[PDB]
């Protein structure tokens, strides 16, 4: 108000335009003509349009009322705030954090890391071609040197976004509010120095405080920041940067309690919604992390993604695509490194194969069969390269992701179909079904499903999960065909005396021995693990069906929802569920009235003495096929355990061999709670039966906390 | 003659209750006089800057002015 | 209590702003005047309020919602249930359910192919009074809304 340039700057607003004529009045005596339901508007533009529109004299719609403190509003970079050194490393502190709040706990950019006072004034002299000037060493080249280590890299998140890896404002946000630096921002050599430089300044102080340690660890972490770009520019595997980042973290972490820290009033603050160009309502600012954790996280995420660099065979990729992103979502920006380091600048995986080449890898692991630029052959390896890309996303999105592949899997193995290709055509069966399975139970695990819901699902999984033990079975049984044709080989050559044609049995059979046998095996041991797994997927989904019968059997829960209404019908609701395999031809999708027959068959619609038999029956099965499951899963973990060259099992766990012990360990779990549970309902409606003044129950699906929440334990749980 | 149809598409200069000015391109106008304006400039004494789309209620609207040689225009 | 629900008059302009008074009092973030012109004035039809006709305020919205329709793919129409809200003093008394009620009739009426609206996770209230009209789950959405958590697609289909 007082200042002198917003008063001379009154009379400069309308110097732009040379004429102004009022035209309020003729505007009111318009509108008073309009009906009141009347809108005047442009006939091609859309009112959806304005939707996402701004509101003046909204509080919560106008950035432009925004409530500043006179610290907020008067703050000034120039000033070297007193006392520096403390104020220097609470500035880092706060920033260093703002980070984490960002990036960890998804909060906006404007509220984090551009909430920064110094950020805004780097990026805004960088966008003309430290920038401020305050006298004091502490200020001007230390945290001068800070604040371009963090602007280093959020301009490095910026191209990570650019990828198109991720999804934009829900995995991070990225609102920069109009910065763009062109090439004015320095590269990594500039950046580097010049927080080596803050650091021998820092080294140079004689005396020794703990604000004086924890910014030269604040410094040597943001040095290992601006070092995460290295893993795409160079698709470096080294993890010195990572491990001093972890370091470091850990020892702030043991000083956090020991000291405590207050920014310069003003120095954080949400000033930048207020004056700066701004096309968002206004936001308030989210607590921050306590502590440095986030990094620790961040450097051991970015860590798993180099592992994949070491694969020798397209299992170890595919079962590190399987299990790196399973047991708990990976940091974002891990997320995104993944496919941008695993498909590379050449148009090559790992740097190692072609697209197609990685493709017809993974066809002959599965198939044990040599081919002997195809256009089916383009499209399936894009395709597969979609299906590890996919890996990478969150959580909800990942489930997302196979409602695109189930319908493109199933016309490329009917375009494969048409051209008799039959092992492309098997192998691209065996993904689509393995999806098709995948995506079902993921449902669980994301609560879509409701109770009554249930049987629905698990037994569609169980008759999926069946097609698919019988396609494996049958394609074993083609390759221990193919291997018992070598074995003859040698039986005919004993049989043999020395001839001629002899000689082309021996040629003949030591090429297969050269060539095939060892392939073979390997493909029979990893079918042989397929087939385990399978297995274990159609017994948990069967004992779930049976725990859903034995609810219905008791009249606590329907295949349908409990309060009927008006407005739809269960065959409506049914289709809906159903409707993303609908399109899929084989396996078909079984009619509704196949689903309401099989329940019957289930339910035990028996009384008195029969019913307790039948239900002892559906009991007994639950417990037997648990304790059945846990053997399979312990004999999959020792295999896991001893390796790939043990000659029963190939799993190809090598790189996530900790994660894949992790999961079969939780699904232990949950099919030990199954049981359990299985125990608990017919103990309680037993007793339930006999009494008259009966409890009234509901079904909930419960996640198991140290379990694999694909199979929710069924639970009661009084009204 | 003229009609609020002919005034859509075109720049305008709407002053607040406040200090503060937007000039902004109208894209529409309801019977209550609510304006909703596109490219949104707010200006505030020496101050300027860009917030998108606006819609201004009938309280917040000083006044509302356009540039002499564009009002011809439109005629 | 003597709740009556009706139509939207659009030409009651005093009926307009009470409509958007309740539904922004629930908002942790609002809606601008044509966010509500974007529906009402093209679905007019779709908007109902609850008045209590026993209180001091007769003819005052304490409820309403508001809903508009357009076609999905090409092949059909999809209802959608844009907001909800019911006045704090009268929570508790199915109000909400009746609003719904009448909506998705009214969209029925209109010949919908089904309806879809989008709810917190967390808010066990609106899933247990929309899943216990028939719709269902269809898709979960990370983080939409932001600090407060993912969403869900709910679906009720029609035909
Ligand atoms: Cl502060
Ligand atoms: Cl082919
Ligand atoms: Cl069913």
């Amino acid at each position: 108000p007082m200042e002198v340039d917003s008063i001379l700057g009154s009379l400069s607003i309308t110097d732009d335009f040379d004429q102004l004529v009022d035209v309020t009045s003729l505007f009111d005596e318009l509108c008073s003509k309009l009906k009141p339901e009347a809108i005047v508007k442009d006939p091609r533009f859309d009112l959806f349009e304005g939707t996402h529109s701004l509101e003046v004299n909204n509080s919560k719609l106008d950035s432009s009322l925004i409530e500043l403190t006179a610290e907020e509003i008067e703050f000034d970079v120039n000033v070297a705030y007193d006392p520096p050194l403390a104020s220097v490393a609470a500035i880092a502190d706060r920033l260093l954090r703002c980070v984490i709040s960002w990036l960890n706990d998804y909060q906006t950019l404007p509220t984090t890391v551009l909430s920064c006072r110094y950020t805004e004034s780097l990026l805004s002299s960088l966008v003309k071609g430290s920038s401020w000037c305050t006298g004091n060493i502490l200020y001007d080249k230390v945290l001068g040197s800070c604040i371009l280590g963090v602007c280093y890299l959020t301009k490095f998140v910026q191209k990570l976004l650019s990828a198109g890896i991720v999804f934009e404002e829900e995995d991070l946000n990225f609102n920069n509010m109009g910065f763009n630096t062109f090439d004015n921002l320095p590269g990594q050599d500039v950046v580097i120095n010049s927080l080596t430089e803050s650091l021998q300044i820092l080294e140079a102080y004689s005396d020794d405080s703990l604000h004086l340690t924890m910014l030269k660890h604040i410094l040597k972490i943001i040095i290992c920041l601006v070092h995460l770009e290295d893993h795409l520019t160079d698709y470096s595997t080294k993890t010195s940067h990572l491990d001093e980042l972890i370091e470091n973290a850990n020892s702030v972490n043991g000083i956090f309690p020991q000291l405590q820290l207050s920014p310069p009033k003003g120095a954080f603050s949400t000033y930048i919604q207020k004056h700066r160009s701004n096309q968002f309502p206004p936001r308030k600012i989210t607590k921050l992390p306590t502590d440095y954790s986030g990094f620790i996280t961040l450097a051991n995420d970015v860590k798993t993604i180099l592992l994949v660099d070491k694969a020798e065979s397209a299992l170890e990729t595919y079962q590190f695509a399987k299990f790196f992103n399973k047991l708990e979502q990976r940091h974002v920006i891990a997320r995104i490194l993944f496919p941008l380091f695993f498909i590379r600048d050449d148009r090559t995986v790992l740097g190692k194969f072609s697209y197609t080449q990685f493709y017809l890898l993974h066809v002959k692991e599965f198939s044990a069969q040599t081919p002997s630029g195809n256009e089916l052959i383009q499209e399936s390896s894009n395709m597969l390269l979609e299906w590890y890309q996919n890996c990478s996303q969150n959580t909800c999105r990942y489930r997302q992701g196979f409602n695109r592949q189930l319908i493109l899997w199933d016309s490329l193995q009917a375009q494969f179909e048409s051209v008799n290709s039959q092992v492309y055509c098997s192998w691209t069966y065996f993904m689509k079904l393995s999806s098709m399975i995948e995506f079902s139970l993921k449902g669980f695990d994301l609560d879509i499903y409701k109770p009554f819901e249930a049987y629905s699902m698990f037994w569609y999984v169980y008759y999926l999960s069946h097609h698919l033990e019988t396609f494996l079975k049958d394609s074993q049984n083609d390759i221990e065909s193919n291997i018992n044709a070598i074995h003859s080989m040698n039986k005919k050559l004993k049989k043999l005396k020395a001839g001629e044609k002899k000689d082309q049995l021996r040629l003949k059979y030591r090429f297969a021995m050269d060539n095939e046998m060892e392939q073979l095996q390997a493909t029979k041991q990893f079918l042989n693990y397929l087939l385990k797994e399978i297995n274990i997927t159609k017994s948990l989904c069967l004992i779930e069906v049976f725990q859903f019968a034995i609810l219905k059997s008791f009249g606590l829960i329907d295949n349908k929802n409990s309060t009927p209404s008006k407005f739809s019908n269960e065959r409506l609701i049914h289709n809906l569920r159903f409707k993303p395999f609908n399109s899929i031809g084989v396996p078909e999708l079984p009619e509704y009235e196949v689903f309401q027959q099989t329940l019957k068959d289930f339910v035990i619609e028996e009384k008195g003495a029969a019913f307790d038999i039948k239900l002892e029956r559906a009991t007994n099965f639950i417990e037997t096929e648990v304790r059945n499951v846990v053997s399979s899963i312990d004999e999959i973990m020792q295999g896991i355990k001893g390796g790939d060259n043990n000659g029963v099992l190939v799993t190809g766990t090598r790189l996530v061999q900790e994660l894949s012990l992790e999961y079969y360990c939780k699904l232990k779990h949950t099919s030990k709670a199954l049981s359990v549970n299985s125990k608990v309902i017919v103990n309680t409606l037993k007793k339930n039966i006999k009494n008259k003044d009966s409890h009234e129950y509901k079904v909930e699906l419960v996640h198991t906390t140290e379990g694999w929440n694909y199979f929710p334990i069924q639970t009661l749980r009084i009204k | 003659i003229l009609k609020l149809s002919d005034f859509i598409g075109n720049t305008l200069i709407v002053s607040l209750t406040e200090d503060r000015i937007l000039v902004g391109s109208l894209v529409a106008v309801d019977a209550q006089m609510n304006l909703l304006l596109d490219h949104v400039e707010e200006r505030m004494g020496s101050s300027s800057r860009m917030m998108g789309l606006v819609s201004v209620p009938r309280r917040s609207v000083k006044t509302i002015m356009i540039d002499k040689p564009v009002l011809q225009e439109l005629t | 209590m003597e709740i009556v629900y009706k139509p939207l008059d659009i030409r009651n302009e005093e009926q307009f702003a009470s409509i958007k008074k309740l539904i922004d009092a629930d908002l942790s973030e609002p809606y601008s005047i044509y966010v509500y012109r974007y529906f009402l004035n093209q679905w007019p039809e779709l908007t109902y309020i609850a008045v209590d006709n026993k209180s001091g305020t007769p003819n005052i919205p304490i409820g309403c919602i508001v809903c508009k329709m357009d076609p999905h793919r090409n092949v059909r129409l999809r209802g959608y249930i844009g907001m909800l809200a019911v006045e704090s003093t009268y929570r508790g008394h199915g109000i909400a359910k009746k609003l719904v009620e009448i909506a998705i009739d009214k969209m029925q009426r209109e010949h919908c192919d089904e309806i879809m609206l989008e709810t917190e996770v967390e808010n066990s209230a609106a899933l247990n009074l929309y899943e216990g009209m028939g719709f269902i789950r269809m898709k979960r959405m990370f983080r939409y809304y932001l600090n407060e958590g993912d969403a869900f697609k709910l679906i009720l289909p029609l035909t």
